[PDB]
């Protein structure tokens, strides 16, 4: 995703971020990054077990997710790189587990995270859950940070506003990408010269990269190589994106057996656990009709206790 | 600074104990006005609305408003030691770090005064806007609670049905299903402070018993509590504190979705 | 096809939590006659026998025997949902999928109504045969509820002892052991009353009595029949509706 | 035993007779008279007062019928001048074959004073025992609460058949002291009876004048004439105080049989075929196990099962 | 031979959840004179001291001095099986091996009869000197009950301050302090839920409240407690009974 | 001290021999043997291998060992009160007058097993000023130490009967021959030779042996003391019936003895007699003991300074000497009124 980028809003817009805990998700849908998710795991039955146990965790606590897997991807930095120099096996073996757990999944035309993102701009989900801020770049609204975390690990999930961040750094998603990419994009290069602050700045009054190069120029902050500073400033802004409306995700009740009889049996894995997970997965399902206070009152905002003064 | 005698202590113990348990923490909005609370539980599906008119205590006095964080719990194990008949007396300073609790037997031989730490919360508010409603129950509290727990044996979810004949509550599970139904005894005045209600449009909405046996964890506070309702609208069951306030518990529906 | 008006709700109450914690599930027997239930313990050391006889009831009606599946427990929980004045009415179909329990409450305002669920099951039936045992001890109710309760503090298992003129039930254990002696009485409220034939000294586990017991708000009075080696009969009358009565095994004694 | 006094029951009280399968006496104790099961015994169709003791003794065991053999003690002074001049038996000492067998089975036996079943009933009557076992009814007139007949008499398989005392008073309107006047009257073993009287009659003109001295003040045209010299007065006190057991001092206790001895004596001393000794011996040890807990399967039959009519979804 | 026929046996069944908790197990001091019964805990920090006096007891014959070792819990359960209307009676014989507990309920034909199993026993003894105390409280079983209850809810340990005015108990903890002023009854003069207090010079100890909610247990046999306490001695917690006799209650301070 | 008395009390009645823990002696005040503590303390860390140099080196013995041990002993909730000997009585012999019998001296010159050159810890008598250098470490840790007029044995065994504490903490037995009711050695053990504390109730003895102080102290005397000399034939158990008997080292040496066994010379059992009554013991009264509150860096400094110890520990060891003295400390109603013995049931048959 994007470099430094976090750190940045907390440090300049920390009112664009939160620090929720995990149940006041409930009723949530959510769209999730699959590759990544599955990657997460691993870093050989992990690739599902945490698909597994995780997914019951996100479900225990009322969020209803939606894993999305990347299609063919399009040209990233140091994706084609070794390219300058010249499998799915695990990753569907997930796509079943899903399906088998009554858990949604899309086949996203290429990269997810621009396809959470589509969702999540059209209300058929509540936020996109990755761990790569990418997301915002791309128009989301909201993005969920350590939603697939492991239950041990207490962190907290970390949610992060689009429309507040636009509201302090005063400027346009399109003048928000350029940041991005000055900040330090996973797509091109970024530039040298500018730093985390400083290139924010700098767009705060060029509305772009192409007013800020021909502005300072000396060969004290040179513009990089092939700098396709453009073509990325486009992938942000029109990814390629499975329509939102294009379909409507159900969450179905899941298999016992049927998925028991390709897990515990067929992956060997202790079956007392993965039985009581399938029971658990189960039981979650019950308040999937339970909507939320959101769904009817305006949030106002937040009452702060007054601080405590010292040792009086 | 802030100062409230409340000759009616037991307000205070009853209301601590309504909310310790749905909700284990939050903040007093103190104010000239008087004393209000909002918070949600955990999962965001109901919140409590806590209202005490500053008209309402035996003497009042909020210069600058305060916002204390408060580990409800601990409240709730404070307000153990007053006696059902003591005269409860908050107390705060301006950048007050604990609360001052004063209990003072009326019998005047008894005294006690508890200092209780504080401590630091933000907490998401909601506005819940002045409306109008289809239907409101006015019903016995008890009878209220009785029916959340028996149904809560039954179903873990209930269909509350109102109607200008009366309310029908509906519970299904595992062993079966029940369903309890109160009408409106317009047999002139003889029995039970019945039930009484005014209604619009029929509604029928569904709830999560889990969570009104929450709310009427506040049934000592009113010997009556009043449900109101609309379609597709979060519950309202509301018992009235004295004339100086009352408790307002709100819930979400169940999206019966297709 | 069967169903039964019961004013007098409060009995249904009683003789559910007088039979589920001492048996699980159980067939109810109800045709014409009215409505019966024998069932041993699960350890088949014990059995109890419900009889509700239809003259007993404010309306019965029948028209084809049944036998319904019950998982007392729930039943017992669908009960605790009537209120001790309310007016109980059971109905339940031909090839009963559920069983129906009404509560009509005395002060017409509340109505309440269930189906529960009843299932496959399968009790086996005992034929008790008539008998005269050797020594019969009627007394108060509450009174044996007492005993079993205190006794079983001392030890877990009750030798009750009947003569002419008075019985008496001792248990010892480590802290000791103990007695208690009830004389004949001979007018007054509740009296003890032996008609022994045969003295007798039997051996019983109190861990069953005290599940007895949990009848005793059925009736004022308890009786108790007993002989040699078999059988003790723990009888509580209901009302003029019918009965309850539980037959526990003896313990073995030194006969080896 | 009481010449009669079987039907007469039968008849006039009904209430107080009852038959019952063996089956049905589980978990009872209850005691026999030895001499009179004996010679009964011997009359089957020598080694019958053992082959009989150790079988009838084992279906009794099999049912759980904890038994008590009882022997005769001093025959009480009686003329039964019966003289001899067909199966003509007279059991004399095989007693001690049998203690011994019984002995052996772990099967425990009293020896009374006088008279078995007077004993016998001595323990039904404290209840040290369920009931008395003898076909000879004198044992009721004795006082005995309870008597089942043909615990034993196995010799075809008639039904046990069970007499309660208390209902044959009920019934008959008389106390103990009358009905051992009638029972005298009827045909006692220790008495001659007032002849041409019928059973029928003997019990009116009981219960019109409750004593046999008093019938005969109140009565007597020749027409009934009285035995020579009577002893109903020296037999009535028999009936009534007879010399027995101390049902106190009564220890009973069942043992295992001991295989190895009985093969021993039954099938080495006394020729017995070694197939069936075993295989009753195997019988014996088996319900010998007596459940140290009482199920109530054993003290009552299993009717059936009810089966939770099917259900219409 | 001991034999004590006691018409209330209320009286005992308390007496002994008073100490059941406090003590597992006692001496007995029987006597021609009455029944008494010292000891402490395990910890050496509390101790108690029953007095039954002979005067006491609708029937109390002994003769010889008689020592009995007890298992307060388990003769707490032999008592149980008695109605608090019952009439005891307390029966033991010479180098008597169990004590007998006749238990006469006024159903007249009821007559429970245990045989409880003495235990042989040496219990450390105290001597504990008549002496004034500075500061003296006489006030509601009740509320004493309740002070300790509560602030035991707020620490560990108590501060007893007492005044001619009144006295002040006062706790402090994880979740804050708490302190409870008692005014003296003066004008609320009614006998019995009376807070009066005798004062030489003005006190202040320091208790442990675990070691307090112990003695309360013997709340249900006074409808009054009375707390004797001066500086640098134990406190004596007072419980007295009917007219029979007291229960006491000592407590090594702290600092 | 008093030999054969430990065994003695052990073997005969070991009814006053309690094996409780330091645990339990919280909130309980204890007079120390100053002395007897710091030899202890020496002599211990002699593992008869270690090197050895001609000029004796830097012993931290002394300091490492009343740091560590009063440091547990505070924590636990005791409050000690060391206390340091003055000027031993005029009674050589038994003990002093031997640096005869302290002739090791020569006995370590052979060196040639690692079991034997061991015998080196006669010559750790060395008690020197090891005491100046305590005193400062205990002044620094708050403790309060008293220098007893004579033998810190009796004062300390004073205190006890005084009132003024609960038990005297020494190894020495000669600690019962002075009255102290209560004697608990062990203590100033080593909280890693996890040595439970044993209790020595004096009455209880005396209700065993029949005998009062007056007599016990002729059955240690005749026993073998160190202030006087003992008989000669007779030892430990082999003379207590003696003393049960004649009880009086006069009423003794005149009935039942063949003379086979002699009297010392100039014997002086009667003026010994009397000072192991009389101890030239302190007053209870102006010891105000007060408890207070680490110097902090003093100690340090001192410890880690003058003499390196790890400061990463002495603070951490100072610090787990303050967590002990937060709050307040229980005090046992065994302090406050005298026991009076034991009531005991009826023999149950
Ligand atoms: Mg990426
Ligand atoms: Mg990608
Ligand atoms: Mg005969
Ligand atoms: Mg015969």
């Amino acid at each position: 995703g994007i470099q430094g980028l976090a750190k940045l809003i907390a440090d300049v817009a920390p009112s664009a971020i939160r620090e929720n805990d995990i149940k006041s998700y409930f009723g949530r849908k959510v769209a999730i990054d699959a590759s990544m998710s599955i990657y997460q795991f691993l870093i050989t039955t992990s690739h599902l077990m945490g698909m597994f146990y995780r997914t019951i965790r996100m479900m225990e606590n009322g969020i209803k997710p939606v894993y999305v897997f990347d299609g063919k991807p399009p040209q990233l930095k140091s994706g084609e790189l070794a390219k300058r120099s010249e499998t799915k096996q695990h990753n569907d073996e997930c796509k079943h587990l899903l399906s088998l757990m009554g858990i949604p999944y899309l086949d996203a035309p290429s990269e997810a995270e621009a396809s959470c993102a589509a969702l999540v701009k059209a209300g058929k989900v509540y936020a996109a859950a990755t761990e790569d801020m990418d997301c915002l770049t791309f128009g989301s609204p909201v993005l969920m940070r350590h939603l697939t975390a492991s239950e041990a690990k207490k962190l907290p999930i970390q949610e992060f506003h689009l429309s507040r961040i636009l509201q302090e750094l005063g400027l346009n998603q399109e003048q928000f990408v350029d940041l991005c990419i000055l900040l330090g994009s996973d797509y091109c290069e970024s530039i040298r010269g500018i730093g985390p602050k400083r290139a924010v700045d700098l767009i705060q009054k060029h509305k772009s990269i192409e007013e800020i190069v021909r502005r300072l120029d000396p060969n004290k902050y040179p513009v990089p190589e092939n700098w396709l500073h453009k073509e990325a400033h486009q992938l942000f802004l029109e990814p390629e994106v499975l329509d939102p409306e294009s379909v409507e995700l159900k969450w179905s009740e899941p298999n016992e057996e049927e998925l028991i009889k390709f897990m515990c049996g067929e992956k060997q894995f202790s079956e007392e656990r993965i039985r009581s997970g399938v029971k658990r997965l189960s039981k979650s399902r019950q308040g999937s009709t339970q909507g939320r206070l959101d769904d009817f009152f305006k949030v106002t905002g937040s009452l702060s206790s007054a601080k405590r003064k010292e040792p009086e | 600074m802030f100062e409230a005698r409340l000759v009616q202590g037991s307000i205070l113990k009853k209301v601590l104990e309504a909310l310790k348990d749905l909700i284990n923490e939050a903040c007093w909005d103190i104010s000239s006005s008087g004393v209000n609370l909002q918070s949600m539980d955990s999962s965001h599906v109901s919140l409590v609305q806590l209202t005490l008119r500053s008209e309402g205590f035996d003497t009042y006095r909020c210069d600058r408003n305060l916002a204390m964080g408060v580990n409800l719990t601990s409240m709730s194990k404070i307000l153990k030691c007053a006696g059902n008949e003591d005269i409860i007396t908050l107390r705060a300073e301006d950048n007050a770090d604990t609360l001052a609790l004063v209990f003072e037997a009326p019998n005047q031989e008894k005294v006690s005064d508890y200092e209780m730490k504080l401590m630091d919360l933000d907490v998401e508010q909601l506005g819940i806007p002045e409306q109008e409603y289809s239907c409101v129950v006015k019903m016995p509290s008890g009878e209220f609670a009785r029916i959340c727990r028996d149904l809560s044996h039954i179903g873990d979810a209930v269909v509350i049905s109102c109607a200008k004949d009366g309310v029908k509550f509906s519970a299904s599970g595992e062993l079966g299903n029940g369903n309890i139904k109160l009408s409106q005894t317009s047999n002139v005045d003889k029995e039970e402070e019945a039930v009484t209600i005014e209604m619009n449009e029929p509604v029928q909405l569904t709830f999560a018993l889990r969570y009104l046996n929450f709310f009427t964890k506040a049934t000592p506070l009113s010997s009556t509590v009043t449900l109101s309702m609309s379609a597709d609208v979060p519950l309202v069951v509301e018992y009235k504190i004295a004339d100086m306030g009352h408790l307002k518990y709100y819930l979400a529906p169940k999206i019966e979705d297709e």
